[PDB]
């Protein structure tokens, strides 16, 4: 539990950095002394001065959402697994395996994705078929944004 | 003479400039009434790659 | 300037000027700024003067111990011998040591900042005696023997003081790997020099070559 | 104007010919700079002088062993003499490292600054302990006046180097024809003199 | 499908390298240039270099499935131990039934065959278990370069240069963010390396520990 | 003890973990012959493993219910219960080394900038100067407080701002 | 040779020598003194 509360601190302090920067440097930067004349959201100032892609304050908010989701993911992954071990009775699962990252991939993600993935098998289908369909539906929408 | 001496270092006071509160050599000064006569040269480049720029009398001050 | 710690060609930059025990030994150049060189000079004295009066308690007494006149303990275990005594003075000694030194040392700290700065009515009536001739060398503390014009008897104070600072570092290191006192370590190097040394017996190096 | 290692080759520009044992041999362009050249001539001589001093010690013992005296092979001599010695290993090393650090350091600062050790600090010695040249001191290391003549000193420098290059090649020989035969150098000599045509490096069972 | 598309990206870049309707003069701009500008609604990734940078992602998506085709097909229908009664394939011949569904590729190929990699800790195949993870890091790490832009980073360095300047410890070589084309190249490199190295660990650990 | 942690010597799971990790090697050792090199390699690993476990127990470490050693960070509890070498002391072992790297690089930067063409000195270093500073940095905390108390550490509003 | 020494004074060559030093130092300090965690 120690390592995660510190890893959560990485999210809040760096997510704040991205958003604080886009605010204070909203009025002007050395690369763009007058951002205030253009607006909150504009694409760029051109390829000149070495390149000016993603300077506007909108582009700072844009990049922070990736960290917002990463931060809340760590916060939420830590809630679920610590509670599953409690509900299953085997608290020793989290204490010994949450210290190294293969435990998260083996014991939390890979293991608990068994009943879900068999929602629609070639033999039959359970009541969890709607969730496995949605489970891929999100693995697809995520990729289309790339 | 209208302005600073040739070869004299001066400090810039344009807030817009890449060279703000920084020092550079005076290359030349024009005495024909131009608004921005003082030509200054710095060692460090700006973002584009230019190391010179014409500044004004009020925009420059003595070193340090 | 007195002779050089290297006989050959190690030019010093700022030690050509006058100072006591000047042998041109400052590789790291920690005495460049004169204001803090003035501070490190007093540090060499308080460490020098204190270390010498300390080394006697280890040296003058243990010589009498090895000969057998007295049965005093060794310095590595003198502290645990005092407090178990019936008539003892349990550790209000750390704090009283600080309450007593804190009064004197800050009077010395404020002297280096403002030399000769002891006001007229601050102390009871001895305000004049507390004034010093120079920093580190006060007047009214020594009763005799400080009226010569060639005052550099100070060089003896430093060469003796720097030497003692090596002693306690050797006492502490000898008494951490040899397990015995300083004089007992001396009687062995005299009786069997080649066998009792820092290389083979005193484990200061991992030497295990049994062939 | 003088002999060379390969006749007809143009000698380097930096090897003028004043140095002792100069035959225009430096294809790697080492000692092209003055300061490195000032360092290598002193490195060559110590590697020489230690070779002479050492190789003579091997011949003296290996001859005394062949005659009958109790001397071991130059190899595995530090292993059998330490087993039965009152001086442990470690007290013998740092008696050598500590004593050489004095000399090896004084020699360094005569290199970086000639005439510096003759100030008179060390026990009031001034005329001695100041270098005549880079790697050629005098005064105290030349008790016999065998260097106060430039005519007889310049050729002696040529003999110090020629008998030296030869000497530290011989030490490489001892290493090589020990690993092959595992015998003393003198024993390998008497074999070659006994049957020169048959016992050579070809017939040792190694190097083939 | 993946091949006719990968040709479309490269062949389009070739023919439209010299000139297009949007930019009638690309040849004067050169082979690799990031953009002409924000005008015309946007001219980002119009050069022929940026077509190659896109085609690599499709080459990756193409051969990654040519490779999965070879592994599951040969494990299920070809490879296996021959017994007295026929052959016992590694995966029991599940390519016919499960492959028709995408969930089959997720269940019977990925979730199933990843058991040998994940359980490699404490054995000789432990290196593949680590490379399996480190390959994911380098993949995701690429996303910072592809999704972001030079502008945010060059401003951040200015606030960092202030602190390095405040302490009089600053480089004479000014720090500058990476060029636009470099950030794109750095992305696809760390991207492909992490995507390819994962298979290299997923395969060898699966197959060396046969089945 | 503290925080409901047992010492590693008294723990059962700690010894259970030792008997397990040795059993893996003993099974692996059965395959090869006695005098072969694979045998010597595994016996050494066995010797190291036996040494790792006893040394961690001898050092007054604290093992939890899982059987693995835990570290304590507060210097108060570390000094009170004799666990200072774990975290508290290595903190000063690092900072001495880290400040060494800063005091060295800061001096090379300042001194090369006092000459002509400092840009070339970064890509083509002055190795004699770099080694000189690298062996003069043993007492960097003295120079820092010397430079702070003097005032020549920080620059004073001669830096570029943006607005 | 003056130019060879200058090439050896470039950034990556000096960095290579640094890396062999710091890496070989840490490894040999783990070859002997195996498995340190607590510092005595
Ligand atoms: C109101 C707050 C006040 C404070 C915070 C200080 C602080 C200080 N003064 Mg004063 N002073 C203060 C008021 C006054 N001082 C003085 C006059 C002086 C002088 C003349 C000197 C100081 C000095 C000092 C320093 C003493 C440090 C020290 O040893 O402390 C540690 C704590 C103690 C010493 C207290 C110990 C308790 C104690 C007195 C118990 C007494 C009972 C006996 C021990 C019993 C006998 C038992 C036997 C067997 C041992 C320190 C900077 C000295 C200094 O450094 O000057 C530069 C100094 O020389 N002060 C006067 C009169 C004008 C004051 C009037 O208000
Ligand atoms: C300033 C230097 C100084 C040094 C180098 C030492 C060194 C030592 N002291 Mg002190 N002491 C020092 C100052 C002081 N000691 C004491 C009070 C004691 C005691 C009461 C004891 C020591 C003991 C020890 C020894 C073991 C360390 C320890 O605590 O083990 C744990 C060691 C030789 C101990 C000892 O003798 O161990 C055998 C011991 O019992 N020292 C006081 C105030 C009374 C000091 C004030 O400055
Ligand atoms: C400077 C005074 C000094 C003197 C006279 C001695 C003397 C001695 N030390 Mg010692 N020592 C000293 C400082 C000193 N030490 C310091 C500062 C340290 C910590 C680095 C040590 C650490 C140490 C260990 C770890 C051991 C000794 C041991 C010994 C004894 C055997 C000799 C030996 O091992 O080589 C001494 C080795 C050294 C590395 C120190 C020599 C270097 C000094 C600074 C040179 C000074 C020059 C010259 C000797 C001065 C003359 C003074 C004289 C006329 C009074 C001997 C009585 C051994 C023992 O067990 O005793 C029986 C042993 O195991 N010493
Ligand atoms: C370490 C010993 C050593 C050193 C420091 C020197 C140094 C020098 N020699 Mg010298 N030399 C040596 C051994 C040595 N020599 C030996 C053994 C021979 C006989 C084979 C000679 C024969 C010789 C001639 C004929 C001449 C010199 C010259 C020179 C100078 C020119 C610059 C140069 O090449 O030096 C730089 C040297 C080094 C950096 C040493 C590098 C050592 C390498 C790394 C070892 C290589 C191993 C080798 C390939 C295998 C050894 C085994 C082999 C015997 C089979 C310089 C003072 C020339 C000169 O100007 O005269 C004064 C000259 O004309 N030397
Ligand atoms: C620097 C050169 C050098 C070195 C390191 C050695 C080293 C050694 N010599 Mg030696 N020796 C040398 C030159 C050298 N020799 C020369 C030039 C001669 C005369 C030509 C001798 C004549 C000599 C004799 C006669 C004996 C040694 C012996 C020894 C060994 C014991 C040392 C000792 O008694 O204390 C040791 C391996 C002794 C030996 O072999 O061990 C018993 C021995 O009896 N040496
Ligand atoms: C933010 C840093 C931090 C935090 C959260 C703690 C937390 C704690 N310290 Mg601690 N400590 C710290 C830094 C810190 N320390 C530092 C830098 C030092 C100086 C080396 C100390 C020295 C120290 C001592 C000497 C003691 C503690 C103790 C304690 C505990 C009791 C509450 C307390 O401090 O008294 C209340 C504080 C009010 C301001 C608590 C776990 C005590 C302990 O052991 O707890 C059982 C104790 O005796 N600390
Ligand atoms: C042989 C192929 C090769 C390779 C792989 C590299 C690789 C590199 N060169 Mg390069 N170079 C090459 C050939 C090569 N070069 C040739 C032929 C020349 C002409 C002589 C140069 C001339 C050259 C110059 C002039 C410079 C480089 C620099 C660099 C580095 C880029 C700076 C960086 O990212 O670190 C950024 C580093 C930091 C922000 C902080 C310092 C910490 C570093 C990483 C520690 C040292 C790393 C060490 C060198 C790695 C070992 C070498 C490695 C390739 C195995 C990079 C390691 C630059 C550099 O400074 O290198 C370090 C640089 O200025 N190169
Ligand atoms: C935050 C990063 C971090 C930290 C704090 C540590 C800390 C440590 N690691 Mg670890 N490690 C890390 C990252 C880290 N590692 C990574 C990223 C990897 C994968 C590449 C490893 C792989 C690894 C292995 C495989 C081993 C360690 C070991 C160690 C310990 C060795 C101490 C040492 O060198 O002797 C002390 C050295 C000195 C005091 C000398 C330095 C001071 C100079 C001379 C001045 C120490 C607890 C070793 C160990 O014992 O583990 C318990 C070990 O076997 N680590
Ligand atoms: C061959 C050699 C030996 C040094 C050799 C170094 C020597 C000889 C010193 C040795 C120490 C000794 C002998 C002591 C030994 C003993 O102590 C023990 C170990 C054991 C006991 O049993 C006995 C005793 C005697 C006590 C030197 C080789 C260097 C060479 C060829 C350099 C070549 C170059 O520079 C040039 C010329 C120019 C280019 O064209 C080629 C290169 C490559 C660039
Ligand atoms: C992060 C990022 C940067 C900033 C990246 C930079 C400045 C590169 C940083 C390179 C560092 C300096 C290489 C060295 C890294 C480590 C120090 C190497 C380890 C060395 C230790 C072992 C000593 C951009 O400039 C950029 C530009 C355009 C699109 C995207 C991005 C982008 O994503
Ligand atoms: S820098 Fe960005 S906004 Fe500007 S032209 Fe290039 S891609 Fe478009």
């Amino acid at each position: 539990d120690f390592l995660v509360h510190h890893a959560i601190a990485l999210g809040l302090h760096t997510t704040t950095l991205i958003l604080v920067k886009g605010a204070l440097d909203a009025r002007g930067s050395k690369l763009m002394p007058d951002k205030k004349d253009f607006g909150y959201s504009f694409p760029c100032d051109g390829p000149g001065r070495g390149g000016t892609c993603d300077i506007s304050a909108y582009d700072a908010f844009y990049l922070a959402v990736f960290w917002m989701l990463n931060t809340i993911g760590w916060v939420t992954f830590y809630w679920h697994w610590k509670h599953l071990t409690l509900w299953q009775g085997n608290v020793s699962q989290f204490d010994e395996s949450s210290t190294y990252l293969m435990g998260w991939l083996r014991d939390y993600l890979w293991l608990n994705s068994s009943q879900l993935i068999n929602g629609y098998n070639p033999f039959g289908m359970n009541s969890l078929s709607v969730w496995a369909w949605t489970f891929l539906f999100g693995h697809l929408v995520y990729a289309t944004g790339f | 003479e209208i302005g600073p001496k040739r070869g004299s270092l001066v400090k810039v006071l344009r807030p817009e400039s890449y060279w703000y509160n920084q020092v550079g050599k005076v290359v030349s000064v024009d005495q024909s009434g131009i608004r921005y006569p003082v030509v200054v040269r710095f060692e460090n480049q700006n973002y584009a790659g230019v190391s010179t720029n014409n500044y004004a009398l009020d925009e420059i001050e003595e070193v340090k | 300037d007195r002779p050089l710690w290297y006989p050959g060609a190690t030019p010093p930059a700022h030690l050509d000027g006058s100072m006591l025990g000047d042998y041109g030994f400052d590789p790291l150049r920690l005495g460049t700024n004169p204001d803090r060189m003035k501070w490190f000079r007093e540090a060499e004295l308080t460490n020098g003067r204190w270390a010498m009066a300390a080394v006697v308690g280890i040296l003058f007494t243990d010589v009498f111990t090895s000969i057998g006149l007295v049965g005093l303990p060794k310095w590595w275990e003198a502290g645990a011998q005092t407090y178990p005594i019936d008539n003892q003075t349990l550790r209000t000694l750390a704090i009283i040591e600080f309450l007593l030194f804190g009064w004197v040392e800050t009077k010395r700290l404020y002297d280096l900042r403002n030399p000769g700065s002891q006001g007229d009515g601050s102390f009871l009536g001895i305000t004049d005696g507390l004034k010093g001739t120079e920093n580190g060398y006060p007047g009214g503390i020594f009763d005799p023997l400080g009226y010569s014009k060639t005052s550099p008897e100070k060089l003896d104070e430093l060469q003796n003081g720097r030497l003692a600072m090596l002693a306690f570092l050797g006492f502490a290191s000898t008494a951490a790997v040899n397990g015995q006192g300083p004089i007992e370590s001396l009687q062995t190097h005299l009786a069997d020099p080649f066998h009792v040394t820092f290389a083979t017996n005193g484990v200061s190096i991992p030497h295990f070559t049994e062939f | 104007d003088r002999p060379l290692w390969s006749p007809g080759s143009e000698p380097p520009a930096w090897l003028d010919g004043s140095l002792a044992g100069d035959y225009g041999f430096d294809p790697l362009h080492l000692s092209e700079e003055p300061e490195m050249r000032k360092w290598m001539v002193q490195a060559e001589l110590v590697h020489c002088r230690w070779a002479m001093l050492g190789v003579a010690g091997i011949l003296f013992t290996s001859i005394g062993a062949k005659a009958g005296g109790n001397f071991p092979d130059w190899y595995d001599a530090g292993k059998e003499l330490q087993k039965n010695s009152d001086i442990p290993l470690g007290s013998l090393i740092f008696t050598e490292l500590l004593l050489f650090g004095w000399v090896e350091t004084k020699r360094l600062y005569d290199l970086r600054n000639p005439g510096s050790q003759g100030d008179g600090s060390f026990l009031g010695i001034t005329d001695g302990l100041k270098g005549k040249e880079n790697g050629y001191p005098g005064g105290l290391f030349d008790p016999m006046g065998m260097s106060k003549n430039e005519a007889s000193f310049k050729e002696a420098k040529q003999k110090e180097v020629k008998n030296g290059r030869l000497a530290m090649l011989a030490f490489v020989g001892f290493i090589a024809q020990h690993h092959a035969t595992h015998k003393s150098p003198i024993d390998n000599l008497l074999d070659h003199v006994a049957d020169p045509f048959h016992v050579t490096f070809a017939t040792n069972g190694v190097s083939i | 499908f993946t091949i006719h598309v990968t040709v479309l990206i490269l062949l389009k870049g070739v023919l439209f390298a010299r000139s297009s309707r949007l930019i009638p003069d690309k040849a004067n701009l050169g082979f690799r240039f990031p953009c002409d500008g924000p005008g015309r609604g946007g001219t980002c990734q119009v050069s022929a270099w940026d077509h190659v940078f896109l085609g690599l992602f499709w080459m990756y998506n193409s051969l990654s499935i040519v490779i999965f085709h070879f592994s599951w097909k040969m494990q299920s229908d070809v490879w296996g131990t021959v017994t007295d009664s026929g052959v016992s394939h590694i995966t029991g011949g599940n390519f016919a039934q499960s492959a028709n569904t995408i969930n089959g590729w997720l269940r019977d190929f990925l979730w199933a065959q990843s058991s040998q990699v994940i359980q490699s800790y404490g054995s000789a195949l432990s290196a593949y278990g680590l490379m399996f993870l480190g390959a994911h890091f380098v993949w995701a790490f690429s996303l910072m370069f592809l999704f972001s832009g030079r502008g945010y980073w060059q401003e951040l360095i200015e606030s960092i240069v202030w602190a390095h300047n405040k302490l009089r410890v600053a480089p004479s070589i000014q720090p500058r963010a990476l060029s636009i084309t470099q950030g794109r190249a750095v992305g696809v490199a760390h991207y492909l390396l992490g995507g390819i190295a994962t298979t290299w660990s997923f395969f060898l650990a699966r197959i060396i520990a046969v089945g | 003890d503290i925080a409901g942690l047992t010492p590693c010597s008294e723990s059962k799971a700690y010894n259970k973990l030792e008997r397990k990790e040795l059993k893996v090697l003993d099974k692996r050792l059965k395959q090869y012959e006695p005098g072969s090199a694979p045998y010597l390699a595994l016996q050494a690993t066995k010797e190291r493993t036996e040494n790792r476990f006893k040394t961690y127990a001898k050092q007054g470490l604290l093992c939890g219910n899982d059987g693995l050693p835990h570290l304590i960070s507060d210097p108060g509890l570390a000094l009170r219960f004799n666990h200072a070498g774990e975290v508290f002391i290595p903190t000063f072992g690092f900072l001495y080394v880290a400040g060494y790297i800063g005091h060295v690089g800061r001096q090379y930067i300042i001194l090369s900038k006092e000459d002509a063409k400092p840009t070339d000195k970064e890509i083509i270093l002055d190795v004699p100067l770099a080694l000189k500073l690298a062996f003069q940095g043993w007492a960097w905390p003295l120079a820092s407080i010397q430079e702070l108390r003097n005032g020549s550490l920080l620059e004073k509003d001669e830096n570029i701002t943006v607005s | 040779m003056k130019d060879f020494t200058t090439y050896l004074s470039t950034a990556p060559v000096v960095g290579l020598g640094w890396a062999i030093f710091t890496s070989g130092l840490l490894i040999e300090i783990n070859r002997f003194f195996p498995d340190p965690l607590v510092f005595s």
